């Protein structure tokens, strides 16, 4: 559904 | 099918782009000149031609597509990949396009074969839980032109049946535009820049615009975008349109019968008041549109913001039996003038 | 079944220039799919597999050599980048999108996607930066699938299952262009010069041919470009394509049967118009490939762009039996000759 995608 | 007369029709209502015009007359031409006759030749891998078309807002890509249709002969297809989910999800799948097809063919597999397709929003599939309309259209899009049979049930299944029309002969013509595509071309054309005194200085925008910007492009530019090398590989045609032109705004708001001045003619004609746009004022407009960089489809604000006073005031005004609009009245400094 | 020799003709067919790489891809396919067919039902057993690396510059025909190789072959194929690849988990991308990829080819394969054969184009832009997500990271994360393992796929993504595909029959050809490798191994083998008085100068930039030096190219020139020793130890196979010469984009054109100039002659025969091109036109072609720095991509450009008037107008033309192109015409200060 939702994607929460984060990178340092 | 003929070149110049093809063209002659697209002239009526497409303006602004000459090139391009002379780029889809043969690649369409070449198209059909390979189904009816074509195969049959000493050298073999004869290569599909396909169109890529690549322009600013407003370019009239949509109204070259629409234009084809209406003069061609057999069906046409919009089909944008803004809501195309790959793997049968919930949004829309690649098959339904076909599926489209033959409904404005009429279930005609000898006539839907030889047909065209045309995508809007091309740059959306960029690749970049899960992703559902980034780089998973490319690859079902990728069987789509490479050339591949498919499996369509006819009237939607009633027996699993299903039609498996070609694909390889179908046409496509990929179009959008592409946002931020002049940064990549214009580090390869700069070459950088010399700072002795023979050495050349650039100004602040010489050749770094849009025109003539994208003729020079190349297949490699735009897999840093993004895109597939395998897709483009496909598609080595390209026709690169032009943003506008001064005059050719002018001719938009008086030739085409949907221009915006004959629109608000009719809104006052009910009224029972006249209207009137001299040429003094349609110059003018040209030189404001340009400059907000949006095209014919950003013209109306132009007008609707300088004829607001005009409108509002006009209703509890009597006796206004015409109103003539000067060169003035776009600038804003002179209310228009008012005929008793 | 295929041969060495026979494989060696169908390759000279559609490439040319390129007589070592020949032979090293044949055994390498030769021997690579031996392995298959007899499995390990020999006393011998995992029987290990031999990777290829390919080094060669821009526009070399690096990918052509795998991409009619596939067509003979007839196994599925894959052309990815690794620009786009990230280390492990960053924005950019993953390295579990390159096993998919394959599986699309035909979407559906348990035994059969073991046999294919994988691309990879600018290998050298991941080289370790000695001043990292671009860097070495990347390369770490490869080793485990060329050395063969299993990844979980979802097959057609959908079931509440995976599919297992080994990766250790899969043979994998990094293909990539290595610029300034030249220093490195100059410096290392034949003289350390440029720079000086008595040191031979790099004068000849075309004049002579860079790909002899890289013959004599070995892995530990390799680690100082900022590959790993470990990286490399799984590719044993070095293929070196030397150059691109002007001659040869003469016969680019005309001893492959799939040549452009080819193409356009049998578009017309059916129409029952003859066509030529003259040599005189064919090498200052050349000499505009060389000026872009691209090699043979940058040809369509130069050639469609030259024939867009006689294409366009040809339908329109009658009782035009022949066509003949000059060198003007391809400066653009002239017109091809008709005959009728
Ligand atoms: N070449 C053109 N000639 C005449 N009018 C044009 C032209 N291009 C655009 N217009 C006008 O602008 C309106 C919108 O044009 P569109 O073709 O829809 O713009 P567009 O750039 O194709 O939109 P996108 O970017 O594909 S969503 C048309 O209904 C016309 O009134
Ligand atoms: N011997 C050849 N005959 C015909 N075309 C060639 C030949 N060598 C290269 N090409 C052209 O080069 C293009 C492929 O370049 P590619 O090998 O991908 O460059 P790179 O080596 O940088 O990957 C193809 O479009 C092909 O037409």
């Amino acid at each position: 559904x939702x994607x929460x995608r984060x990178x340092x | 099918p003929t070149p110049h007369e093809i063209r002659n029709h697209l002239d009526d209502y497409v303006i602004g782009q000459e090139q391009a015009k002379k780029v889809l007359a043969v690649a369409v031409y070449n198209h059909y000149k390979r189904l009816r006759n074509g195969d049959t030749s000493n050298g073999v891998e004869l290569g599909k031609s396909n169109i890529l078309l690549i322009g600013p807002t407003g370019s009239g890509k949509t109204l070259l597509a629409e234009t084809l249709a209406r003069l061609l002969d057999v069906p046409f297809t919009m089909a944008d990949a803004t809501t195309l989910t790959e793997a049968g999800y919930v949004g829309e799948d690649v098959e339904n396009i076909i599926q489209k097809l033959l409904q404005k063919s009429d279930y005609d597999v000898q006539k839907a074969q030889r047909g065209i397709v045309y995508i809007d929003q091309i740059d959306k599939i960029s690749r970049k839980t899960r992703d559902v309309s980034g780089e998973g259209v490319q690859q079902a899009l990728l069987k789509l032109i490479e050339g591949t049979v498919a499996a369509v049930p006819p009237q939607g299944g009633r027996q699993q049946e299903f039609l498996q029309v070609d694909t390889s002969k179908i046409l496509f013509i990929c179009g959008g535009a592409f946002a931020g595509l002049d940064k990549v071309i214009s580090h390869r054309v700069e070459t950088g820049s010399g700072i002795g005194f023979g050495a050349t200085v650039k100004a602040k925008s010489d050749k770094a615009s849009e025109g003539e910007l994208l003729a020079q492009v190349e297949p490699e530019d735009l897999i840093k975008f993004g895109l597939i090398p395998e897709f483009i590989g496909r598609l080595p045609v390209v026709a690169t349109l032009n943003e506008l032109s001064e005059e050719a705004l002018i001719q938009i708001l008086k030739e085409p019968k949907n221009a915006l001045t004959k629109q608000y003619q009719a809104l006052f004609n009910l009224e029972g008041v006249d209207l009137e746009f001299r040429d003094e004022a349609l110059d003018a407009i040209a030189k404001k549109a340009m400059a907000r960089k949006t095209g014919a489809r950003g013209l109306r604000s132009i007008v609707e913001a300088a004829l607001l006073d005009t409108m509002y005031d006009l209703p509890s005004m009597e006796d206004v039996e015409k109103v003539v609009i000067d060169e003035s009245v776009i600038d804003g400094q002179s209310e228009p003038l008012l005929i008793y």
